[PDB]
C-alpha cells in the first residue's frame, strides 16, 4: 500500500519515454494555455509602439527586431501547438508578407476565449462551428470596409504614402525617408505589364554612414573587385559568359600527346595564339567589360589587360543571371564573341568604395530597368538587418497591393467594427453558436487592446470610446498614437491603411489554425531521442 | 520457474491462463485507444514523431504505426490491419475493435473454466453463417455516380472535415470515373497525387491532365504554352562517358578545340533530330513543343533546345511516362532512332506555376485524359497528409464499390442483423458452441455500441432500440449519429464496402482464433 | 522511387533464411582477440543496443 | 597463476551427476513441446530476437528459435532438426519419444547397470520396433486419389490449417503430383526447389490455390509493353542486354575527331545486334535475369516483344521447368528449342498496391507456384509450414507406398510384440529392453493427455485391448478421448516417418547414455 | 476552495488589464460586505 500501478492496456503498452495526454483539462486546455503562452511572449511587439527583441539562436547570432515571424523563425518552440500556430503566422508571411504578430494574436485570443466557452458549459463542436460561422461573416462583412483603393501605382508620391503604414511598425522613428526609398525602387520595377516581381529588389548593406544615408540605385552592387587592370567604363558593353574565362578543355580526359621536339616547342606558343586570336575577336565586336562565372586565367587575364577589358567574376550563378537580366546580356557557354542582340548595355560600370567596402556598380542612367538595388548603410548590422526586414515588409505591402488595390483603415478601426457587427449579427442567430459568435467577434478587440498597450494608455477607455464612436457610424476610426492620453482620431484623413489582403488572408489562417488546435482531442508524443537537425 | 527458464535463465515465458490474459489485456488495450476513432463523430489525435514532425489523423492504421507500443499481440493486431489497408484500405479501427470485443467475449466464458476450443468453434460457425448472411444482405446495384458520390462521402465524412469532406467526394468520383476504363481494372497508380502547400485545405481540386513538380531548368524558356506537342522520351541528352576508358590525345590547341568541338556530336545529333520533328510538326509559332525526359539534359542541350522554341522537362518520374502517354495520348521513346509525328502527344495548355523554391508544371485541357491528378492544397504539412490519407481511403473506397457490383447498407445495420440472425441459428448448433456464437454475436454488436457511445448516446438504450426497430420491421436500420433514433442506411445514403466487411469478418475469425488457442509465450534467443 | 531500395525489403525475407549468438568478451579478452590472427566489428554497449544486436 | 596444468577456465564434472544432467535436460526439452502433440494442440508464440514474432505449434520450429546452454538441449534440438529435414513430419514424437526412452534409462543408471547394457539392449528393441512396424503395415494405392487426400488430411489434422483441410490437401497433392519429374532414368521430386510457396497478405484463405505455372513478384520494363499475352513464346537469359566492360583492360585512345561518336554508334549497334538476335527467334516475352539496357527496351517493343529484367535464379529456373524453356547466356547461340513454348497465359496484374507476373496456363507443367493469401504474415508463415509438412508427407508415401496405423495404435502394437519378445529372453538386458518397449505409450498418453480424458483408464483399456489377435489398428480419438479402431476413424501414417522417427529417438538416447563426463571452458584453438 | 479558485481564475482577467490589484481588493472587500448582507437577509429562523 505503497505505490500505484499503472493501469493494465495502453497505460501499461506505452514506452519508456513517450507521454500520453487524453481528455478535456489534459490536453485542450494544456494546448490553449500553451497558445497563449506564446501570443503573450510575442504580444509586446506589435504596433508602431512595439518594442525589438534581442534573440540569440543556438548557434549564438544574435537578432534584434520586432517582427513577430522573424521572432517566432528564431525561438526553439518546443510545444506541438505552439508549433501549429507558428506554422500559421509562417504561411501567413509566405502568403501575404505582412500580419504575422496579427494572425498570432488573434490566435491567442480566439483560443482563450474557446477555453472559456468550454469551461462555461460549451462542446469543442459547438465552439468549432460557431467560430467557423463567424470567420464566414467576417469574410463577408470585410469588402463593405473598404476606404480606398491605391488607383496609381506609377507614381512616386502616392506610393510612397501607401507604404508608409506598412513600414510604420518597424523603424517608427523614420518611415518617411524609407517610404520614398522603397517607393522608388518599385517605381523602378514594374514596368507597363501588370506583373510585379518581388526578388527584382536588391538590398546590399554597407556600414558606416548611418541608414539616413542610403539611396536606391538603377542597376546591380557586387561587393568585390575587379581582376584587370580597367576599373571604370562610361559605355559599357558587358558581355557575359556561364564558362570560365578560359581555353574550354576536353570532358572526358585531356593529354598533351608529343612525339616530336618541334611540338613541344611549339605547343605553348600555338595555345597563346590561340587564346589571344579568341579575346582579340571578343574584343573586336565593341565589348569593353567582360563579366564571368568560372575562374579566370592569367594568360586570359593578361591579354584582357593587353586590349583594355574590364574583368568582373561573379562566383554565384544567381548573381549571373540577375545581371543579366539587369542589363539584357545572354549568358553565352562559350568563349565566341557575342552577337549584337546578346550583348549588354549598361550606362556606366565602375569600381568604387563606400566606407571600406570595394565594390562594382552597374549604373544606369535611365529611371527603369528589370532589377533596381537599395543601398543601406548603417552604423550596426543588426540595424541594417532590421532595415532590410522593413524593406521587405513594403515590397511585399507594394506586391499586395498590384495583386488587389482595395484598402481598410488601420488603427484598430476595421477590427472594432468587424466585432461591432458580428456581435449585432450573434445577437439574432439564436441556438449555443451564439456563444461562440460572440466571443470571435470579441476576440478582435486583442488587436486594439495591444495596441493601447504598447502605446502607454490604459486599453479598457480606448476600447471604450472605440465602440462609442462606431456606435455614432464613423468606422473609420482608431486609436491615436501620437497621444500622452486615451484618444481617437480618424483613420482615412491620417493615412493608416493597411491592405485588404492581408486582413483577409490573416483572419483566416487565424482562425484555421485555432480551430485545428480545438479539433485536437488525445496527443501520443514520442520519445525525443536526437536528431538536433 | 517453468521448464525453460531451467535451459534459459534470462528468459520470459507466460504460460496457460497467464498468456490469455497477457494477449486479452494488449487487445484490450488496443480497442480502448481505437474506439473514439470510429465514426465521422470521432475525435482527431495528435502524434508527434522523435524529431518533433506534427500529425493529426484519424486512420486506424496511422494511429497503430504512430503509437509508442512493444507488445507482441499489438503487433499481430498492427500487421492484421496492416493487410486489411494494404488490400482493402479501410476497416483497419473496426478490425481492431471487432478482434478486441472478440476476445472479451471469449475471455467471459473462458474465465468460466470453458476451453477455448469450443469457443473457437463457435467462432467458426458463425462466421460462416455470418458470412452466409452478408451475401444474403448486399445490394447489388448499377454504380452509377449517386451511389459512388453516396459512398465516397460516407468515407471521407468519417475521414475529415464535413466541406472538405464534401469537397474530396466530387474529387474523387470524378478523378476514378475519368481513369476508369470498360471491363477492365481500374489502375491506381494513374492517378497521381501531388501536395501544394500555399492555398486553403478547400482548394484542392482535380486537374484532368498531370502537374509535374519540376519546371524547365533554363530561364530563357517559355512560361506558358497554349496549343503544344507532347514528346515522352527516355534518352539521355546530357554529356556521355564511353564505356571502354576512351580519354583523349592531342598535340597542339587547335586539336584540343577540334576535339572540344567533336565530343559533343553524338548528343547533338538527336538535338538535331528533335529540332527537326518541332520543326516538321509545327512550322509556325501558333503551336508549341513540350519535350518530357526522364533522364537529364545538360545546359548545352538545354540552350540549343530553347533557342528553337522548344521547353524541355529533365529527370522525371518514372511513372509519368506511363501517366504521360495515357493522359496526352503520345508514345514514350526510349531512342530517336525512327521518330515521327504520330508519336507525339498533345496538350491544350502548358505553364508552369513557381511556388517560392519549387516549380510546378501543369499540363491540362487534354483531349480525353485516361490519367489525372488530384493536387492537395493546405496552410500545413499535417493538413496535407491528412488529406492525403483521406485521400487514399476515398480512391479505395470507390475502387471497391466499382469492382463489387453490391454494396453493404453502412452504420451498423449490417451487423446489427447480422448478430439477429446469428442468434437465430445459434440452436441448431450442437454442443456448447452455442456460447462461442453468442460471443460472436456480441462482439459484431461492438460497432453500433461504438458509434452511439462516440455520438453521446447512451450505449445500451440506443442498442435496444436499433434491435427492436430491426426486430419488429425487418429492415436494415443503423445508428443515427444526430439523433440516437434508428434510421435505415440505405434510404439516407451511408454506404459500406461488400469486400470491406468480408475481409473484416475473415481476418477477425482467424486472428481471434489464433490468439486464443495460444497458450504460451516465450523469448529465449538470447545466449 | 530507385532512391527508397526497393531491395531493403527482397533483403530482409532472404536474411531470415538462415542460430548461434555473438562472442561476449575480461579486459585482457579485447586485448588478446584482436592481438592475435580480418575485418572485425565490436560492440560496445551496457545492459536500442537489442535492435543492432539482432541485426 | 601456479602450476595449473589445464587452464584456469577449463571445468570438468563426470560422475553420476554428468548422466542425471544430461537425462533431465532432455526431459525438460521434451516438456516444452510436450503440449504441442495431437489434434488438440495449443499454439505458441515465440518472440524472435530481430524484432519478429513466430507462433506457430510445430516441434522443430519452436525448438529452433530457443537457445539452450547445457550441450544435452543442442543434441536434443539438433534430433528435431533432423527428423524436419529427413522425413518432414513426427517433430514432436520423436522428441517426446527421446526423453522418455533417456528417463527409463535413468532408472536402471540409479541402479549398477553399465550404460554398455542399456544401449545393448536399446539397439535390439530398435531392431524389433524396425520388425514390428514393417510387420503391422499396409500398402497404399497411389493412383487412388481419395486415399492420398485422406492421408494428407491425417498429416494436417493436427495443425492450424486443418479447418480448410480439403484444400490444402487438394494444393499439396496437385503441387506433389505436378513437381515429379522422371528425366535419364532418374526419378525426383524436389519441392525445395519448385513448389514455390508466395504468400501475400490480404485476402483470404479459401482463395488461396496452386497455378499451373509460376508467379513472380516483377512488372514490365516498359509501360508499352503489353501486360496480357494469349499464348506468349518465352525466352530466358542469364547475360545483361547492355554493353559491358570487358575482362581485361581496354584502354582507348582517341586521336582523330569522329572517333568518340564512332565508339558511342558502335554501342548502340551492338545493342541492337543482341536485339535482333534475340528478335530473330520471333518471341513475345524476354526474361533475364540481369539488367536490360533502355535501348535494348526500345529495340524489344519495336518487335512487340515484352520484356522482364533483374529475375532471381531461383524464379527463372522456375519458369524454365513451368514453360518447357532453357536459360540460354548467349543471345547469337539461341535456337528453335530453347523457346519456351507450353504456356497458355501471361498476365501482369495488380495485386493490392503491387504488380505481380503470371504465368499461369502452361500445359503439363514441372513447376508451380503456390499463392497463399491470408489474413497476415505470421498467420500465412504458419500455413505455408503445415502446407510443407503435407507436401513432405506427400512425397514420403510416393516414394514409399508403405502406411501405418496413426492415434497411438503403431506404439501400443510395437510395445505389445516387444513385450512378448522379451517374455522369452531369460537374461540380465530384459528389463531395460522391457522398459524401452513399453516407453512407447508415451505417445497415446500425451495423445490423451492433451484431449483432456482420463490418462489411466484410457491406456489401461487400450493396453487390455492390444493383447487380443487383431487389436494392431485400435487406437485413441483424440477429438473425443476414447478408444477407436483407425480403420473406421481413418488416421494413418507414412511407415517412414515412423521408422525415422523410431530410429532417431533410439540413437538419440544411444547417444546421450554413451556420455559420462563434461569438461568446457577451453577456446576453439582453430 | 472551489470559491477561492473560481476568485482567483476571474481575478486573473482584470490582472492581466492594466488594473491594478488594490482596485480588485477593494471590490472584493465590498462584494464580501454586500454577500454577508444579502445572506443574513435571505436566511429564516429554526425552531432548535
Ligand atoms: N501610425 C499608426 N497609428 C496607429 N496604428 C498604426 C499606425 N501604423 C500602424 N498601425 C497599426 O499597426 C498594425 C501593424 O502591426 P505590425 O507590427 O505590422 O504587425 P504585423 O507585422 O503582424 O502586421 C496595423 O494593424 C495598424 O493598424
Ligand atoms: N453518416 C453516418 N452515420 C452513421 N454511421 C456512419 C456514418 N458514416 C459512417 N458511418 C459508420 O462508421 C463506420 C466507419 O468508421 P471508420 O472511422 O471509417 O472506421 P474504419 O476506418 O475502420 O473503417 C462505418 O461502418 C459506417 O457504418
Ligand atoms: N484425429 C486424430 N485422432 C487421434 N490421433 C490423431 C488424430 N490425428 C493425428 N493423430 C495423432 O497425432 C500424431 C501427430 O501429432 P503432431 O502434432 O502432428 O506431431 P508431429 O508434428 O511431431 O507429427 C500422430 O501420431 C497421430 O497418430
Ligand atoms: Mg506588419
Ligand atoms: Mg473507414
Ligand atoms: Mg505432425
Amino acid at each position: 500500500a505503497l505505490h500505484v500501478p499503472k493501469a493494465p492496456g495502453f497505460a501499461q503498452m506505452l514506452k519508456e519515454g513517450a507521454k500520453h495526454f487524453s481528455g478535456l483539462e489534459e490536453a485542450v486546455y494544456r494546448n490553449i494555455q500553451a497558445c497563449k503562452e506564446l501570443a503573450q511572449t510575442t504580444r509586446t511587439a506589435y504596433g508602431p509602439n512595439g518594442m525589438n527583441k534581442m534573440v540569440i539562436n543556438h548557434l549564438e547570432k544574435l537578432f534584434v527586431t520586432n517582427d513577430a515571424a522573424t521572432i517566432l523563425r528564431e525561438l526553439e518552440v518546443q510545444h506541438p501547438a505552439a508549433k501549429m500556430i507558428v506554422m500559421a503566422s509562417h504561411m501567413q508571411e509566405q502568403e501575404v508578407g505582412d500580419g504575422t504578430n496579427f494572425v498570432l494574436v488573434f490566435a491567442g485570443a480566439l483560443l482563450e476565449l474557446a477555453e472559456e466557452l468550454l469551461r462555461i458549459g460549451l462542446s469543442v463542436s459547438e465552439v468549432i462551428e460557431g467560430y467557423e460561422i463567424a470567420c464566414r461573416k467576417a469574410h463577408e462583412i470585410l469588402p463593405n470596409l473598404v476606404c480606398c483603393s491605391a488607383k496609381n501605382l506609377r507614381d512616386i508620391d502616392e506610393v510612397s504614402s501607401l507604404l508608409r503604414t506598412s513600414i510604420m511598425s518597424k523603424q517608427y522613428g523614420n518611415e518617411v525617408f524609407l517610404a520614398k526609398l522603397i517607393a522608388q525602387a518599385c517605381v523602378s520595377i514594374f514596368p507597363d505589364s501588370g506583373h510585379f516581381n518581388v526578388d527584382n529588389i536588391r538590398v546590399c548593406k554597407i556600414l558606416g554612414s548611418g541608414i539616413s544615408s542610403s539611396s536606391v540605385l538603377h542597376g546591380m552592387v557586387f561587393k568585390k573587385e575587379t581582376e584587370g587592370d580597367v576599373t571604370s567604363v562610361k559605355d559599357a558593353k558587358i558581355a557575359v559568359y556561364s564558362c570560365p574565362f578560359d581555353g574550354m578543355i576536353t570532358e572526358t580526359k585531356g593529354t598533351v600527346l608529343i612525339k616530336t621536339a618541334e611540338e613541344l616547342m611549339n605547343f605553348s606558343k600555338g595555345e597563346e595564339n590561340l587564346m589571344d586570336a579568341q579575346v582579340k575577336a571578343i574584343a573586336d565586336t565593341g565589348a569593353n567589360v567582360v563579366v564571368t562565372g568560372g575562374k579566370v586565367a592569367d594568360m586570359a587575364l593578361h591579354y584582357a589587360n593587353k586590349y583594355n577589358i574590364m574583368l568582373v567574376r561573379l562566383n554565384s550563378k544567381w548573381d549571373l543571371r540577375r545581371l543579366c537580366k539587369t542589363v539584357g546580356a545572354t549568358a553565352l557557354p562559350r568563349l565566341t564573341p557575342p552577337v549584337l542582340e546578346e550583348m549588354g548595355h549598361c550606362d556606366s560600370v565602375y569600381l568604387s568604395e563606400v566606407g571600406d567596402t570595394q565594390v562594382v556598380v552597374f549604373k544606369h542612367e535611365k529611371e527603369d530597368g528589370a532589377i533596381s538595388t537599395i543601398v543601406l548603410r548603417g552604423s550596426t548590422d543588426n540595424l541594417m538587418d532590421d532595415i532590410e526586414r522593413a524593406v521587405d515588409d513594403g515590397v511585399n505591402t507594394f506586391k499586395v497591393l498590384t495583386r488587389d488595390k482595395r484598402l481598410v483603415p488601420g488603427g484598430g478601426a476595421t477590427e472594432i467594427e468587424l466585432a461591432k457587427q458580428i456581435t449585432s449579427y450573434g445577437e439574432t442567430c439564436p441556438g449555443l453558436e451564439q456563444y461562440a459568435i460572440k466571443k470571435f467577434a470579441e476576440a478582435f478587440e486583442a488587436i486594439p487592446r495591444a495596441l493601447a498597450e504598447n502605446s502607454g494608455v490604459k486599453a479598457n477607455e480606448v476600447i471604450s470610446k472605440l465602440y462609442a464612436v462606431h456606435q455614432e457610424g464613423n468606422k473609420n476610426v482608431g486609436l491615436d498614437i501620437e497621444a500622452e492620453v486615451p484618444a481617437v482620431k480618424d483613420m482615412l484623413e491620417a493615412g493608416i491603411l493597411d491592405t485588404y489582403l492581408g486582413k483577409y488572408w490573416a483572419i483566416k489562417l487565424a482562425t484555421n489554425a485555432a480551430v485545428t488546435v480545438l479539433r485536437v482531442d488525445q496527443i501520443i508524443m514520442a520519445k525525443p531521442a536526437g536528431g538536433p537537425k | 520457474m517453468a521448464a525453460v527458464k531451467t535451459l534459459n535463465p534470462k528468459a520470459e515465458v507466460a504460460r496457460a491462463q497467464a498468456a490469455l490474459a497477457v494477449n486479452i489485456s494488449a487487445a484490450r488495450g488496443l480497442q480502448d485507444v481505437l474506439r473514439t476513432n470510429l465514426g465521422p463523430k470521432g475525435t482527431m489525435k495528435m502524434l508527434v514523431s522523435g524529431a518533433g514532425d506534427i500529425k493529426l489523423t484519424k486512420d486506424g492504421n496511422v494511429l497503430l504505426h504512430e503509437m509508442q507500443i512493444q507488445h507482441p499481440t499489438a503487433s499481430l493486431i498492427a500487421k492484421v490491419a496492416t493487410a486489411q489497408d494494404d488490400i482493402t484500405g479501410d476497416g483497419t479501427t473496426s478490425n481492431v475493435l471487432i478482434i478486441g470485443e472478440l476476445l472479451k467475449q471469449a475471455d467471459l466464458y473462458i474465465s468460466e473454466g470453458l476451453h477455448p476450443r469450443i469457443i473457437t468453434e463457435g467462432f467458426e460457425a458463425a462466421k460462416e453463417k455470418a458470412l452466409q448472411f452478408l451475401e444474403e444482405v448486399k445490394v447489388s446495384r448499377e454504380m452509377d455516380r449517386e451511389t459512388l458520390i453516396d459512398v465516397a462521402r460516407t468515407s471521407l465524412r468519417t475521414k475529415v472535415h464535413a466541406e472538405l469532406a464534401d469537397v474530396l467526394t466530387e474529387a474523387v468520383v470524378d478523378s476514378i470515373l475519368a481513369i476508369k476504363k470498360q471491363d477492365e481494372p481500374i489502375d491506381l497508380f494513374m492517378i497521381e497525387i501531388m501536395e501544394m502547400k500555399h492555398k486553403s485545405e478547400t482548394d484542392t481540386s482535380l486537374i484532368r491532365g498531370l502537374v509535374l513538380d519540376h519546371g524547365a531548368r533554363h530561364p530563357d524558356m517559355k512560361k506558358r504554352v497554349e496549343d503544344a506537342y507532347i514528346l515522352t522520351c527516355n534518352v539521355s541528352l546530357e554529356y556521355e562517358k564511353t564505356e571502354v576508358n576512351s580519354g583523349f590525345f592531342y598535340k597542339s590547341a587547335e586539336e584540343r578545340e577540334k576535339l572540344v568541338k567533336a565530343e559533343r556530336k553524338f548528343i547533338e545529333d538527336r538535338v538535331k533530330k528533335i529540332i527537326e520533328l518541332k520543326r516538321k510538326v509545327c512550322g509556325d509559332s501558333d503551336k508549341g513543343f513540350v519535350v518530357i525526359n526522364q533522364k537529364g539534359i545538360d545546359p548545352f542541350s538545354l540552350d540549343a533546345l530553347s533557342k528553337e522554341g522548344i521547353v524541355a522537362l529533365r529527370r522525371a518520374k518514372r511513372r509519368n511516362m506511363e501517366r504521360l502517354t495515357l493522359a496526352c495520348g503520345g508514345v514514350a521513346l526510349n531512342s530517336f532512332d525512327d521518330l515521327s509525328p504520330d508519336c507525339l502527344g498533345h496538350a491544350g495548355l502548358v505553364y508552369e506555376y513557381t511556388l517560392g523554391e519549387e516549380k510546378f508544371t501543369f499540363i491540362e485541357k487534354c483531349n480525353n485524359p485516361r490519367s489525372v491528378t488530384l493536387l492537395i492544397k493546405g496552410p500545413n504539412k499535417h493538413t496535407l497528409t491528412q488529406i492525403k490519407d483521406a485521400v487514399r481511403d476515398g480512391l479505395r473506397a470507390v475502387k471497391n464499390a466499382i469492382d463489387d457490383g453490391c454494396v453493404v447498407p453502412g452504420a451498423g445495420a449490417v451487423e446489427v442483423a447480422m448478430a439477429e440472425a446469428l442468434i437465430k441459428h445459434k440452436p441448431s448448433v450442437k454442443g456448447r458452441a452455442q456460447l462461442g456464437v453468442q460471443a460472436f454475436a456480441d462482439a459484431l454488436l461492438i460497432i453500433p455500441k461504438v458509434l452511439a457511445q462516440n455520438s453521446g448516446f447512451d450505449l445500451q438504450e440506443t442498442l435496444v432500440k436499433i434491435q427492436a426497430e430491426h426486430s419488429e420491421s425487418g429492415q436494415l436500420v443503423g445508428v443515427d449519429l444526430n439523433t440516437g433514433e434508428p434510421m435505415v442506411a440505405a434510404e439516407v445514403g451511408v454506404w459500406d464496402n461488400y469486400c470491406v466487411k468480408k475481409q473484416l469478418l475473415h481476418s477477425c475469425t482467424v486472428i481471434a482464433t489464433n490468439i486464443l488457442l495460444v497458450d504460451e509465450i516465450m523469448r529465449a534467443g538470447m545466449s | 522511387f530507385l532512391q527508397q531500395y526497393r531491395k531493403q525489403r527482397m533483403e530482409e525475407m532472404r536474411q531470415q533464411l538462415h542460430f548461434k549468438q555473438v562472442f561476449e568478451i575480461s579486459g585482457e579478452g579485447f586485448l588478446d582477440m584482436i592481438d592475435k590472427e580480418i575485418v572485425i566489428m565490436v560492440h560496445i554497449y551496457e545492459d536500442g543496443t537489442e535492435a543492432m544486436n539482432g541485426c | 597463476r601456479p602450476v595449473l596444468v589445464l587452464s584456469q577456465n577449463t571445468k570438468r564434472e563426470s560422475g553420476r551427476k554428468v548422466q542425471s544432467g544430461n537425462i533431465n535436460a532432455a526431459k525438460t526439452i521434451a516438456d516444452i513441446i510436450r503440449t504441442c502433440l495431437g489434434p488438440k494442440s495449443m499454439m505458441k508464440m515465440l518472440l524472435d530476437p530481430m524484432g519478429g514474432i513466430v507462433m506457430t505449434n510445430d516441434g522443430n520450429a519452436i525448438l529452433r528459435e530457443i537457445q539452450v546452454q547445457h550441450p544435452a538441449a543442442k543434441s536434443m534440438i539438433e534430433i528435431s532438426r533432423t527428423q524436419d529435414e529427413e522425413v518432414g513430419d513426427g517433430t514432436t514424437s520423436v522428441i517426446i519419444l527421446a526423453g522418455e526412452m533417456l528417463s527409463v534409462a535413468e532408472h536402471f543408471l540409479e541402479q549398477q547397470m553399465h550404460p554398455t547394457v542399456v544401449i545393448s539392449a536399446y539397439r535390439k528393441a530398435l531392431d524389433d520396433m524396425i520388425s514390428t512396424l514393417k510387420k503391422i503395415s499396409i500398402p497404399v494405392d497411389i493412383s487412388d486419389s481419395d486415399m492420398m487426400l485422406n492421408i494428407i488430411n491425417s498429416s494436417i489434422t493436427t495443425k492450424a490449417i486443418s479447418r480448410w483441410s480439403s484444400l490444402a490437401c487438394n494444393i499439396a497433392l496437385d503441387a506433389v503430383k505436378m513437381v515429379q519429374f522422371e528425366e535419364n532414368g532418374r526419378k525426383e521430386i524436389d519441392i525445395k526447389k519448385y513448389a514455390r510457396v508466395e504468400k501475400i497478405p490480404g485476402g483470404i484463405i479459401e482463395d488461396s490455390c496452386v497455378l499451373r505455372g509460376v508467379m513472380i513478384n516483377k512488372d514490365v520494363t516498359h509501360p508499352r509493353m503489353r501486360r496480357y499475352i494469349k499464348n506468349p513464346r518465352i525466352v530466358l537469359l542469364d547475360s545483361s542486354l547492355e554493353y559491358k566492360k570487358g575482362e581485361s583492360q581496354t584502354d582507348i585512345e582517341i586521336t582523330r575527331e569522329e572517333d568518340f561518336t564512332r565508339i558511342l554508334q558502335m554501342e548502340e549497334e551492338y545493342i541492337q545486334q543482341l536485339c535482333e538476335d534475340i528478335i530473330q527467334l520471333k518471341p513475345d516475352v524476354v526474361i533475364t535475369e540481369k539488367g536490360i539496357s533502355d535501348l535494348a527496351q526500345h529495340y524489344l517493343m519495336r518487335a512487340n516483344i515484352t520484356a522482364i529484367r533483374r529475375v532471381r535464379k531461383t524464379d527463372n529456373n522456375r519458369i524454365a521447368r513451368a514453360c518447357g524453356a532453357r536459360i540460354v547466356s548467349r543471345p547469337e547461340e539461341l535456337r528453335e528449342d530453347d523457346v519456351g513454348t507450353g504456356a497458355g497465359l501471361l498476365e501482369i496484374k495488380k495485386i493490392g498496391d503491387e504488380y505481380f507476373t503470371f504465368i499461369t496456363d502452361c500445359k503439363d507443367p514441372k513447376a508451380c507456384t503456390i499463392l497463399l493469401r491470408g489474413a497476415s504474415k505470421e498467420i500465412l508463415s504458419e500455413v505455408e509450414r503445415n502446407l510443407q509438412d503435407a507436401m513432405q508427407v506427400c512425397r514420403n508415401v510416393l516414394l514409399d507406398p508403405q502406411l501405418v496405423p496413426g492415434g497411438g495404435a503403431s506404439e501400443m502394437a510395437v510395445a505389445h510384440a516387444l513385450t512378448e519378445k522379451s517374455k522369452a529372453m531369460t537374461g540380465v538386458e530384459q528389463w531395460p529392453y522391457r522398459a524401452v518397449a513399453q516407453a512407447l505409450e508415451v505417445i497415446p498418453r500425451t495423445l490423451i493427455q492433451n484431449c483432456g480424458a482420463s490418462t489411466i483408464r484410457l491406456l489401461t483399456s487400450l493396453r487390455a485391448k492390444h493383447t487380443q489377435e487383431n487389436c494392431e489398428t485400435w487406437g485413441v480419438n483424440g477429438e473425443t478421448g476414447t478408444l477407436v479402431d483407425m480403420k473406421e476413424l481413418g488416421i494413418w501414417e507414412p511407415l517412414a516417418v515412423k521408422l525415422q522417427t523410431y530410429k532417431t529417438a533410439v540413437e538419440t538416447a544411444v547417444l546421450l547414455l554413451r556420455i559420462d563426463d563434461i569438461v568446457s571452458g577451453h577456446k576453439k584453438k582453430g
